[PDB]
């Protein structure tokens, strides 16, 4: 009702038209799952840097810089559950790293394989409504 | 030599506080500090006049500590820097304790909650700091004593300011 949840694999068809966008309000949260597992081989396991990137970058689905980083799913087998980025679509933040949301645009995140195959770009447009 | 009691930078998120109003005030967010992965709790309810918002760290199990010194890191957003900025934005927060027999799990009840002290920046991170990438953060430090209860919890109490909380360590001092 509240939350939207992206299943960040290269086995969810959301991703195969490479148009996946999905549509939220001011302070919806965006739950991006990275892949994990409890047995296929170590290396078989998907892992992925996500980027947080404009719009250019996006279209060429490739990072600009560092600064992009938003999140590592490098922890494809954690007891605990699959590591997950939880974005909230705020307007404000106090924290300075962090990125500001605003009503009418849209957002994009990108990420590259830690050491895998990219057989596909795996890009998502987050668009706030209002 | 300090035994640290609570330690929220070294839980890797793991930590899960209670927040209060359900749902509305503090969040859990996540980011990239120094090329590595950190949680902050943070609100910036700053254009909705009069705000409320709770968050009650987990139960501390006091052992034989009598007197607990509470260190926090955080960050304060420039009043001035918000287009709007209605005339209800603080730059500081409020540090309560509570001290218990037992868990009261999910209970949350602020008047069993004794303000410490109000906590304000040094530093003000100013809109200029954004595109700078530049985090400043302030550094502040209280003790309470003498403990003598099984028990504690500390509490945060945000009244329509704009912080992010990345650190909260509690500690006393053995001898
Ligand atoms: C890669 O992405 C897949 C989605 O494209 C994801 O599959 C999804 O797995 C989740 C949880 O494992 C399922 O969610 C449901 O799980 C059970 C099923 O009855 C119930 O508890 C709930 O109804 C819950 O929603 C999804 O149904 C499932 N979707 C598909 C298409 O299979 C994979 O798990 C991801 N792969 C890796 C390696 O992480």
């Amino acid at each position: 009702a509240d939350r939207h949840t992206v299943f960040w694999n290269s086995s969810n068809p959301k991703f195969r038209n490479e148009d996946y966008t999905i549509h939220v309000q001011l302070n919806d949260y965006v739950d991006i799952i990275c892949p994990h597992y409890e047995s296929v081989a170590d290396a078989a396991m998907e892992q992925y840097i996500l980027y947080l990137v404009e719009h250019e970058e996006y279209q060429l689905c490739q990072p600009q810089s560092k600064d992009q980083v938003r999140w590592q799913c490098n922890r494809p087998s954690a007891k605990h559950g699959p590591e997950k980025l939880s974005e909230k679509f705020q307007r404000f933040t106090p924290f300075t790293l962090g990125k500001e949301f605003k009503e009418g645009h849209s957002y994009y995140y990108i990420s590259k394989p830690i050491h895998q195959h990219e057989d596909r770009c795996l890009r998502l447009k987050v668009t706030v409504s209002g | 030599k300090e035994v640290v009691l609570l330690d929220f930078a070294a839980a890797g998120g793991e930590l899960g506080w209670l927040t209060h109003p359900y749902g509305k005030g503090w969040d859990l967010m996540q980011n990239i500090m120094n090329d590595m992965p950190i949680y902050m709790y943070s609100v910036c309810n700053v254009m909705s006049g009069d705000q409320d918002n709770w968050l009650r760290t987990n139960w501390v199990y006091r052992g034989e500590a009598e007197r607990i010194f509470i260190e926090l890191k955080f960050t304060v957003r420039d009043c001035n820097s918000f287009p709007g900025g209605a005339s209800s934005c603080k730059e500081t927060f409020n540090l309560y304790y509570a001290e218990s027999d037992l868990d009261y799990g999910t209970n949350f009840q602020k008047r069993l909650f004794t303000k410490i002290d109000t906590i304000a920046p040094d530093e003000i991170t100013v809109s200029s700091d954004f595109e700078a990438r530049h985090v400043k953060l302030n550094v502040e430090e209280r003790s309470v004593g003498p403990l003598t209860r099984k028990g504690f919890y500390l509490a945060f109490q945000d009244i329509g300011a704009c912080v992010a909380l990345l650190s909260v360590r509690v500690y006393y001092k053995k001898c």
